[PDB]
C-alpha cells in the first residue's frame, strides 16, 4: 500500500529565495498529487492539484512538478506569509497525506532571555512543586536547557514546549517545567536552569535557594 | 491501477468542450475523425474482442462520460 | 460562498461512538458534482481521510477503518453526518469536513474550521491557576517576566489573555503538553519593564469552556 514520504522534515531559508519540497511515492501515480498549506490553529490550503495546476487565489510563486514517484512544491521567491506546514496528497484511493514540511523562516542568531519561576506557595499545600525556566524570544530553535537540583542533574522529569515563530520577529519561546513533589522539592536547596544557545557566548545559569526566596 | 479508466475520462472530457456495449455501439462510426482515439482505448477494458431512438454521436459520449465517471467515483 | 461547520466540540469516553455533523452552505448536497468528505488530524501530525459521500449517495471509506465508519447525508437538512463506532484515545484529533474540488476525482478546496475530539477515560476537570511571580523587584532596572502557570485541566483547551484583552504585547502562551496524569498544563507568560510593577496590575484571564471554568489571577511582585 503507497507511502508518501516527505523530505526534508524541516526547511530553514530566508524571504527571497527559492523553496524546494519533495513528496516521494513508494509507487507511480502518475501526475495526480496534490499540495496544502497549514499554518496553526487553522484548516489546511489547497495550493496545487494534479501535479502542477495552481488553484485560484493562490500567488503565481507558487508551482508543482513531478509524475510518477519524484514530485515537487516548489516556490520561486518566499513570502513572509509563506512559512508554514506543507503537505502532499494522492488524488487515489485511499488518498494517503504526506508526513509534512515544516517550511521555517531563517534569520539572524538571536540569545534567549533566560528567567527562572520557583513553585507558588499556593501550589506547594497541594503537595506538588513546579519549577518553571523561560526561554524567551530566541533563534534558532535549537537549544539545551539542563535542570541542576544542588548540582544533581535532572532528566526525564521535566517537559518541554515552545510557541510557533514569532510572526513579527520570527523568534521561538521556550517553556521548561520541571515536577516535583512538596517533599522531594522541601529536601533541596539549589534549583538552577542552564541555558545552552548559538546565541550565548558561553552557558547561562539562573537559580534561586529554596527558603532564600 | 485506475490509470487507464482515468486517461479515457481524460479523452471523453477533451472531446466534448458495460465496457463493450459501448464499443460495440461507437465501433459504427468511421466519418468522424476524433473518436478514433475513445475506440482505441475501450478495446482495453472489454475481454472478447469487438469488429464491425437513434439520436447522436454527441449525447451517447455524453452518457458514457457520466458513467465512467460514477464508475471512478465508486472505485470500479 | 462555499462554507463548512462541523458541529460543537465533544468528548468520547473509549469503546463508545462519535457522531459528527457537518453544516453545509452556499452548495446543495443533490447539486451534480458536490462531494464531502471527512479528514482529521491528531495533535501534532499528519492527516488523514476518513470518508467522503457524493450527492448520489455513492460512499467511500477508509480501508482499515471501514468496518467503524458510517456516512450519510440529508440534502433539505444540508448536513453530511459522519458515525465513527468503538473510539480509541488514538482517535483523539481535529475533525475536518471538506468539499471535494472535482466532479469525480479526489482534493479538498473547500474546508471547514475543525473540531476537536477527546477519546479518553478521565472527566471533565477545570484548571488550577498558579502565579510565576515576577523575577525581579520594581527597582530592578530590567525587564521582568511574569505568568500564568495552568495546571491540571480535561479536555482541551484553555484560552489565556491579559488584562481582558488589553495587554498583547510581549504575551507568550505556550501549547499545552499531556501529562502522566493525563491532564493538560500550560503556562502563559508576558514580559513588562520592572518599572512597572509597583504600579501596573496583572490579571491574567483563563478560560476553560468544556468545564465552564472562568479564572481571574492577579500576578504580583513574590513578597520574601
Amino acid at each position: 500500500e503507497i507511502v508518501l514520504t516527505q523530505s526534508p522534515a524541516t526547511l530553514s531559508l530566508s524571504p527571497g529565495e527559492r523553496a524546494t519540497l519533495s513528496c516521494r511515492a513508494s509507487k507511480s501515480i502518475s501526475k495526480y498529487l496534490a499540495w496544502y498549506q497549514q499554518k496553526p490553529g487553522q484548516a489546511p490550503r489547497l495550493l496545487i492539484y494534479s501535479g502542477s495546476t495552481l488553484q485560484s487565489g493562490i500567488p503565481a510563486r507558487f508551482s508543482g512538478s513531478g509524475s510518477g514517484t519524484d514530485f515537487t512544491l516548489t516556490i520561486s521567491s518566499l513570502e513572509p506569509e509563506d512559512f508554514a506546514v506543507y503537505y502532499c496528497q494522492q488524488h487515489d484511493y485511499p488518498y494517503t497525506f504526506g508526513q509534512g514540511t515544516k517550511l521555517e523562516i531563517k534569520r539572524t542568531v538571536a540569545a534567549p532571555s533566560v528567567f527562572i519561576f520557583p513553585p507558588s506557595d499556593e501550589q506547594l499545600k497541594s503537595g506538588t512543586a513546579s519549577v518553571v525556566c523561560l526561554l524567551n524570544n530566541f533563534y534558532p530553535r535549537e537549544a539545551k536547557v539542563q535542570w541542576k537540583v544542588d548540582n544533581a542533574l535532572q532528566s526525564g522529569n521535566s517537559q518541554e514546549s515552545v510557541t510557533e515563530q514569532d510572526s513579527k520577529d520570527s523568534t521561538y519561546s521556550l517553556s521548561s517545567t520541571l515536577t516535583l513533589s512538596k517533599a522531594d522539592y522541601e529536601k533541596h536547596k539549589v534549583y538552577a536552569c542552564e541555558v545552552t544557545h548559538q546565541g550565548l557566548s558561553s552557558p547561562v545559569t539562573k537559580s534561586f535557594n529554596r527558603g532564600e526566596c | 491501477p485506475s490509470t487507464a479508466l482515468r486517461e479515457l475520462i481524460e479523452e471523453l472530457v477533451n472531446i466534448t468542450q458495460m465496457y463493450c456495449a459501448a464499443l460495440e455501439s461507437l465501433i459504427n462510426v468511421s466519418g468522424c475523425s476524433a473518436i478514433e482515439k475513445t475506440q482505441r482505448m475501450l478495446s482495453g477494458f472489454c475481454p472478447h474482442k469487438v469488429s464491425a431512438t437513434k439520436i447522436e454521436v454527441a449525447q451517447f459520449v455524453k452518457d458514457l462520460l457520466l458513467h465512467l465517471k460514477k464508475l471512478f467515483r465508486e472505485g470500479r | 460562498q462555499v462554507t463548512l461547520k462541523e458541529s460543537g466540540p465533544v468528548l468520547v469516553k473509549p469503546t463508545e461512538t462519535l457522531t459528527l455533523t457537518c453544516t453545509v452552505s452556499g452548495f446543495s448536497l443533490s447539486t451534480y458534482g458536490v462531494g464531502v468528505g471527512w479528514i482529521r488530524q491528531p495533535p501534532g501530525k499528519a492527516l488523514e481521510w476518513l470518508a467522503h459521500i457524493w450527492w448520489d449517495d455513492v460512499k467511500r471509506y477508509n480501508p482499515a477503518l471501514k468496518s467503524r465508519l458510517t456516512i450519510s447525508k440529508d440534502t433539505s437538512k444540508s448536513q453530511v453526518v459522519l458515525t465513527m463506532t468503538n473510539m480509541d484515545p488514538v482517535d483523539t484529533a481535529t475533525y475536518y469536513c471538506a468539499r471535494l474540488g472535482s466532479d469525480y476525482d479526489v482534493w479538498f478546496d473547500y474546508w471547514g474550521q475543525g473540531t476537536l475530539v477527546t477519546v479518553s477515560s478521565a472527566s471533565t476537570k477545570g484548571p488550577s491557576v498558579f502565579p510565576l511571580a515576577p523575577s525581579s523587584k520594581s527597582t530592578s532596572g530590567g525587564t521582568a517576566a511574569l505568568g500564568c502557570l495552568v495546571k491540571d485541566y480535561f479536555p482541551e483547551p484553555v484560552t489565556v489573555s491579559w488584562n481582558s484583552g488589553a495587554l498583547t504585547s510581549g504575551v507568550h502562551t505556550f501549547p499545552a503538553v499531556l501529562q502522566s496524569s493525563g491532564l493538560y498544563s500550560l503556562s502563559s507568560v508576558v514580559t513588562v519593564p520592572s518599572s512597572s510593577l509597583g504600579t501596573q496590575t496583572y490579571i491574567c484571564n483563563v478560560n476553560h469552556k468544556p468545564s465552564n471554568t472562568k479564572v481571574d489571577k492577579k500576578v504580583e511582585p513574590k513578597s520574601c
